[PDB]
């Protein structure tokens, strides 16, 4: 059967995309992260680097 | 893991390799995680 | 819970005049808002599909509107057949209920 | 295509059966069925639907009280209740959907009107 979209109804029957995120832990690949903290630079003295 | 090395102008005769030191650089590093018991070249 | 009330309730004396009775709720709901013809003593009864449709086999007098938590119904053709009852429920949505009840009869 | 019926008689509160309700060749496991209240000095009241997949769902001021059985061949739907407070005095009728998008597949069946009270039958 169809979905009907049209405009002429309110909140409950109107599209609503969603995206499911889900995720793996049995296998270890030790891939796909993100990145964070990328600073500046430093020079011509002390460095906690 | 896989590594390269190619050698340009080979004078001796394609046998019983040559004589030389030659190391080997990293080429390719996959995390793949499968089993690997066996192998077969391609000829085209 | 789903509250659905209707002003044309007992139309007694409504017999051989324009019929415009109706039903609505509480909460604002759409097309799909159906209707029941209940006969003395037997089960209830469709005639109107999703408040816009017809019963295949019924006098084409009939003619249903519902859009905006707004089912109004007519019934021009005073049969002596269909003295009954006629209810209003609203489905697809969780939990289905059924309305208070309204008294339709030609005297 | 038509529903078959059983039940009838009078029995008091606290007491509860298989309510017991069947088709004339209509699938009853692969399909949608709905329970309602026909009552006197009332209008009709929704009670209870199960689906194809096994699902229940019913008013959650019955709660605790409705179980359902659909029988493979048979073909006679049970429902078995507990602990009746004595407002029994209708009819569960059996139903299926009345429509999915559009469908005219709208066949009913009846019931004998049942009462639960203290006094019996007299």
């Amino acid at each position: 059967r169809s979905y009907s979209f049209r405009p002429t109804y309110g909140v409950g029957h109107q599209p609503y995309r969603v995206v499911v995120l889900s995720f793996e832990l049995l296998h270890a690949p030790a891939t796909v992260c993100g990145p964070k903290k990328s600073t500046n630079l430093v020079k011509n003295k002390c460095v906690n680097f | 893991k896989i590594y390269s090395k190619h050698t340009p102008i080979i004078v001796r005769e394609p046998e019983d390799l040559p004589q030389g030191f030659s190391a080997l650089e990293p080429l390719v590093d996959l995390p793949i995680g499968i089993n690997i018991t066996r192998f077969q070249t391609l000829l085209a | 819970d789903i509250q659905m009330t209707q002003s044309p309730s007992s139309l007694s004396a409504s017999v051989g005049d324009r019929v415009t009775i109706t039903c609505q709720a509480s909460q604002d709901i759409n097309i799909y808002l159906n209707w029941y013809q209940q006969k003395p003593g037997k089960a209830p009864k469709l005639l109107i599909y999703d408040a816009s449709n017809l019963e295949t086999g019924v006098p084409s007098r009939f003619s249903g509107s519902g859009s905006g938590t707004d089912f109004t119904f007519t019934i021009n053709s005073l049969q002596p057949e269909d003295i009954a009852t006629y209810y209003c429920q609203q489905y697809d949505n969780l939990p289905r209920t059924f309305g208070q009840g309204t008294k339709v009869e030609i005297k | 295509v038509q529903l078959v019926e059983s039940g009838g008689g009078l029995v008091q509160p606290g007491g509860s059966l298989r309510l017991s309700c069947a088709a004339s060749g209509i699938i009853v496991s692969s399909n949608y069925m709905s329970w309602v209240r026909q009552g006197p000095g009332k209008g009709l009241e929704w009670v209870s639907v199960i689906y194809s997949g096994g699902s229940t769902y019913y008013a959650d001021s019955v709660k605790a009280r409705f179980t359902i059985s659909r029988d493979n061949s048979k073909n006679t739907l049970y429902l078995q209740m507990n602990s009746l407070r004595a407002e029994d005095t209708a009819v569960y009728y059996c139903a299926r959907e009345v429509v999915g998008s559009n469908s005219n597949m709208d066949v009913w069946g009846q019931g004998t009107t049942v009462t639960v009270s203290s006094a019996s039958t007299k």
